[PDB]
């Protein structure tokens, strides 16, 4: 008689790499690198806050684009291509620092500055870029300081915010840099202005410079923003004779949350923990080749089209 | 390969065989008949299932973004960021290639091993009643019915039952 | 396992054996005895000493502080450092897991193979003077006293001295 | 009735679970740990010329804060810094603060070198504050001089002080700019003239302007002294053009050799020896990994996000 | 070693053998000869080649400088690069040591296997006409001219031809 | 009495020691090294458009110092810099020096562009310093002009100029601010009257004030000139008001910046260089230096690592 031992095989045998062989034929295999992408953001089980056209920095200032996003709590913030947080042109000092500090947080909560001004001073200054309810306006959590009487030099005033809370607050302010002398002198004064902010853990001198520069949004002049973090049970003082644009309210950033930068759409019937510009990555696999630029709980980025893991013995055909 | 049982002394595998990885094909008076083995085919897959459970997963570590998508950050730190992001990727790339290579190598040889282990389990049962063909077959020197052939496959066969008979069939 | 010796054709280990990792049990006319193989025990111990000398150490790389414990770090560089450090200890966790997973699999299989090797050594000593039990024992077909059993362990057993005696008893 | 001989492997009743490539629950004879979870709550300082600063901040060793008097000079191979230590007695900051402490914590000593700076009869060099009390009465930073006009109101005389490095190694000069609280204060000390402090060497150059402005009291002072620093290469000289507002250096520092720099709350122990430290203390393990802290210094085992990794030190355990 | 062949039951290799890695040394009435096994020798050398293909290579990744050779850089980001570089090195140094140690283990054991797999091919061919020596030889129990030896090497040996003659000689 | 056939394996008298997972003194028949220890003291320059800058510091090229006259423009794929290279003829430094210097070394080429500026008889733009030697006589930076009053002490006119960018891509403009050694040297050049410098664009605005004060002499001049730089995007006017670049510059694509002291080789091809030459090894690791540029073997803290290419060596 005769009894034979033997093993299964297949026709369409699948090729895998080993320590010794670059083309080993095996029965079954499995991909370990995710190559297929998703171009939709998946926010099920997530208290997200889609900003859209609102840039993170505008939320502290209170631009007409960010009316809805002045307050709130979340675990995710999202930012778009070309998000505008500036009516009146110019950048903000140490921009990227502040920007990601906001996108790191999980909410903005406001407190009132409590800043009263003299009878002579008008708080409700405006501009033509910043429009709310159809017509002209200014930033919602700032107030533009300017004297009522056109010509008279603006008086040296001292204002002080006090941090009563057990947590820290983010006091933003601004400085106007006119390009002309004619509307500069009658709004503020014919003098050279001084603006000296001062805290326990911050201090600075500012000079409103005048320079020839191409107009932006019908304005030749520019305004720039400065900020610091006033401490628990600490005060900040602002000394100025015009130029300063003090804040009506100061921000507190709350808890933790992701920061996603993408142009992709939003779906709430889908859940995920890995994101990028393109969209979401919803896969059990350990590796991916979509992007090295990702956020959350991601598969590692690998410079490989495919990697096949053998799930069965050598295929021996005939 | 390492154990020389698959692409080994066994010329080829069996395309006809499904519902099993390793098993048997006996030839006797009653005629040709196939059959599969459970203990071997399960030990193989359970070992592979163990591998899929470990390799098919990711870290729970939460990474923030160090780069602005819509702004160019300071040129010197973006160069530091680029240099580490490139360096890390070369590591994860090397680690992936080496993981799957060595696991593929071990998967292949583990299977070969379970095929060898069975062939040896059958051999030691048959004791002095059978002889090795060389192609992974045992010639039996005593009449073996489907009851006798099943007693081989089920690890219940008794060698002393047909010993005196077989020895004199081998000696001739 | 891979070599089929341990958790294989040897069905279980001996909690009684305290003088080595591998050894012999015998039954003859004088009665019973147990003993360890020193050589094949050290073979396995010395390879584990090897793994431990090579795995139990740290790099002599001196590292300095890049994060302050008692003062606020710049937000930009601190986000970079946090991302770097996160990405590095992801690598090292993954390497540590993979390292021991691979070494564990090897230590086990290594130790299996050192059992199989001792079995095949004595198998070859005995030649035609014995037959494989199938449970990792050799039924000897010649009177083997305590000096005879000693000669098997010491690897001095001259098979030809009991060959005639043993082949008569094998066949009848 | 045959003589039988059997081969077998040892075993144990109470065997250990380890992880393999193929099995998450594999019982083996024996196993060891590869991750450390245990930390001495002490700083192990045997065979180390160490220096504990206490509540002296390293930066304060250079300016000369009253707390850092027993730390003005010395040699070491290890330098320990404690939480809420003191650099600035009079309120103020340092530009490149984190860069200057990191530079000090890398050092194995500080020498002090006399600048020999001289000032006119009009200038009061012994300016003092209550924010830096020393030996009962009011004082100021040991290694700097507060230059104020001696005639309250009088404009500070134009002066030019320059330090030359006569040494073979670079020196770390640093100075302060005082920023007064009000225009009344500024004028009292330096007068009404526009203030400009100019500093220049072969390798450094910068101008500073005092900042008059109201602001909260710290150590009961609205005024501020922010600190600047720079290296002065061997042979090269650094020169101070100033007309009031300069906190002049009386001495400059040389950093010497290398040292390990620990920030920790854990107390010294000269009996114990280690080469890995962290906030929590020492880590004296022989193991390759650790899950105490990802912030360590010296020759350390690698932090892993793992409670335990057991490494088989014997065969599969198949028990009776 | 794992497979017990090399530095195992075979006492030593052969400086004599220059035409291949594995081979035979025969001895009959008509003298002695020596031939190297091509198929197994090529198997080992193929497998080692496949290693050197994957091991001897570098990533195609462009690394710009991030630290100036001929000038100073910010001390705190100088410290960050030094720290990241020392870390990235510590990974690569370790990954390198492990790869080579792992591969060297595989290479030794793979070579031990190809030897054993040849020794098994031969045991099966010779079937009942030969008995195992212990030292990696087979005492053939019939007259074996060079053609009969060459038939064992080229795997063209029919046992039945010499079977009757060998069983006689063996049983004595 | 019976015939023998014997199985066996090859062996050599001179085996190599390698390290396995278990053994450190494991002797095998053959092993090849995996870490390159030996370098070559030369820069491989085959199929590479190399541009050694010798005495020229890359910042100097844009600024126009006489040593950089040959390297004023060109297109390449590789840039080489040298020890003690001259960047500034007249003493000073560059705000974000290393960041700018990076972009020059990242960039594969530089193309100068005429700014098209004209002036009056009040300001003498063409101010020549004796520090910068050119052709026996005195001279100034090729692409810059100096801001000084025709008659020393006179009040420096407040002239303002602007430059349009009509090109497809970005344009890199640099301008020189001077810090006098004293009030006596300041009065001559710019006048006693205190004065500011400022710039404007769609993205970039910044004030600059000259720092006047005594300091040690550098290259025969105690006075110090510092050069500021900014990008100007297409279809944007660059406007700066001061109380002077005739040509701007433009970076061309990308290329590998080396920074070595080693000499070049006519017929040498590599993709990996460092401060000590080129590493041309087929090997995966190397212990020459952790500072390397281009496709390179990963640095390892190991003299030698031996990869077995053969079985256990066991002689008689
Ligand atoms: C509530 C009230 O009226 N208090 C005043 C009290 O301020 C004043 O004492 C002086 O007050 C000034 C300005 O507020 C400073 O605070 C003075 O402090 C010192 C200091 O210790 O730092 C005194 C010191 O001798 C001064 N030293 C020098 C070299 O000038 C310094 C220094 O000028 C300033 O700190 C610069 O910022 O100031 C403090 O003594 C007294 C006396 O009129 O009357 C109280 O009623
Ligand atoms: C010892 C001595 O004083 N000898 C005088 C010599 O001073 C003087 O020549 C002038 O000396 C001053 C002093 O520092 C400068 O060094 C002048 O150098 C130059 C320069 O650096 O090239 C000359 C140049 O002519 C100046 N620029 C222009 C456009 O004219 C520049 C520049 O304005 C400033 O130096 C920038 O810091 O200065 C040097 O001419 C002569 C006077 O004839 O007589 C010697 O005997
Ligand atoms: C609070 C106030 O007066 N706001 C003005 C604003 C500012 O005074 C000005 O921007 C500061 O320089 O100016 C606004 O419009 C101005 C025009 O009226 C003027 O003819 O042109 C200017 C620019 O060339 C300037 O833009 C504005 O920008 O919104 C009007 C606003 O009420
Ligand atoms: C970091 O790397 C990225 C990707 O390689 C660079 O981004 C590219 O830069 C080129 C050349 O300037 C641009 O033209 C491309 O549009 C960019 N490509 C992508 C995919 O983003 C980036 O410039 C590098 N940053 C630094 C500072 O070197
Ligand atoms: C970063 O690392 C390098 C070397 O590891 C340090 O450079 C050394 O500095 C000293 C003096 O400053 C020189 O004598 C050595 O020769 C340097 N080594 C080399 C190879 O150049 C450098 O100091 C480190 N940077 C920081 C910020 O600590
Ligand atoms: C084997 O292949 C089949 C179909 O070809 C597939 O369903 C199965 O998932 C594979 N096994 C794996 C990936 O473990
Ligand atoms: C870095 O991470 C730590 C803890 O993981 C956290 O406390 C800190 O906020 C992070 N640093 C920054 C600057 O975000
Ligand atoms: C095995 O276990 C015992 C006690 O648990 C110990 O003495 C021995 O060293 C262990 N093996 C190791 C740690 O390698
Ligand atoms: C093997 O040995 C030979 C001669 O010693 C040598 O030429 C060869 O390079 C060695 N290694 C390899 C991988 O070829
Ligand atoms: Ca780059
Ligand atoms: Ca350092």
């Amino acid at each position: 008689d005769k009894i034979c031992l033997g093993h299964h095989a297949v026709a369409n045998g699948t090729i895998v790499k080993t320590l010794t062989n670059e083309q080993e034929e095996v029965t079954n295999a499995t991909e370990t690198v995710e190559s297929t992408s998703l171009n939709r953001l998946c926010m099920k089980g997530r208290n997200h806050k889609d900003l859209g056209n609102c840039h993170p920095i505008g939320m502290l200032i209170g631009t007409p684009a960010c009316d809805l996003h002045l307050t709130g709590t979340w675990d995710t913030l999202i930012e778009r291509k070309n998000a505008i947080a500036y009516c009146y042109p110019g950048a903000t000092v140490n921009e990227e620092a502040l920007r990601q500090k906001i996108m790191e947080s999980g909410g903005i909560s406001k407190i009132n500055t409590g800043f009263t001004y003299g009878s002579s001073i008008n708080s409700a200054g405006t501009t033509k870029a910043c429009m709310r309810n159809g017509g002209n306006s200014f930033y919602a959590e700032l107030k533009w300081l300017v004297s009522k009487n056109k010509g008279q030099n603006f008086p040296q005033t001292t204002n002080t915010y006090r941090n009563a809370d057990t947590a820290e607050h983010l006091i933003m302010w601004g400085i106007h840099h006119p390009s002309s002398t004619q509307e500069k002198n009658d709004l503020y004064g014919t003098q050279s202005l001084s603006i000296s902010v001062g805290s326990s853990t911050y201090k600075n001198n500012f000079v409103p410079v005048v320079g020839a520069r191409p107009q932006v949004n019908g304005q030749s002049g520019r305004i720039d923003f400065h900020w610091t973090l006033v401490q628990p049970g600490d005060k900040i003082t602002f000394s100025h004779n015009g130029g300063l644009i003090a804040p009506s309210r100061v921000s507190k950033l709350i808890g933790r949350g992701l920061g996603i930068q993408s142009e992709a759409p939003i779906d709430n019937s889908c859940e995920s923990k890995c994101f990028w510009r393109g969209g979401s990555i919803n896969t059990r696999l350990p590796f991916q080749n979509l992007s090295p630029r990702t956020v959350g709980q991601c598969p590692k980025y690998v410079n490989k089209k495919s990697l096949m893991l053998a799930t069965g013995m050598r295929n021996v055909p005939e | 390969g390492l154990f020389g049982a698959i692409a080994g002394f066994i010329e080829n595998g069996w395309e006809g065989m499904v519902d099993g990885w390793y098993g048997f094909r006996h030839q006797n008076a009653q005629g040709t008949g196939q059959a599969a083995d459970y203990k071997s085919t399960q030990a193989a897959i359970d070992q592979i299932t163990g591998k899929l459970n470990r390799i098919i997963k990711k870290t729970n570590t939460e990474f923030e973004s160090i780069e602005s998508e819509f702004s160019e950050i300071d040129h010197q730190i973006g160069n530091v960021i680029n240099w580490t992001k490139d360096s890390i990727t070369d590591i994860w790339t090397y680690q992936a290639e080496l993981l799957v290579a060595m696991e593929n190598q071990h998967t292949i040889d583990m299977a070969d091993s379970e095929m060898l282990n069975l062939y040896e389990r059958v051999r030691k049962q048959l004791r002095q009643n059978a002889e090795e063909d060389g192609k992974g077959c045992f010639e039996i020197y005593h009449a073996c019915d489907d009851s006798c052939m099943e007693s081989i496959r089920n690890n219940t066969y008794d060698h002393s039952q047909y010993r005196e008979e077989a020895l004199l069939n081998r000696l001739n």
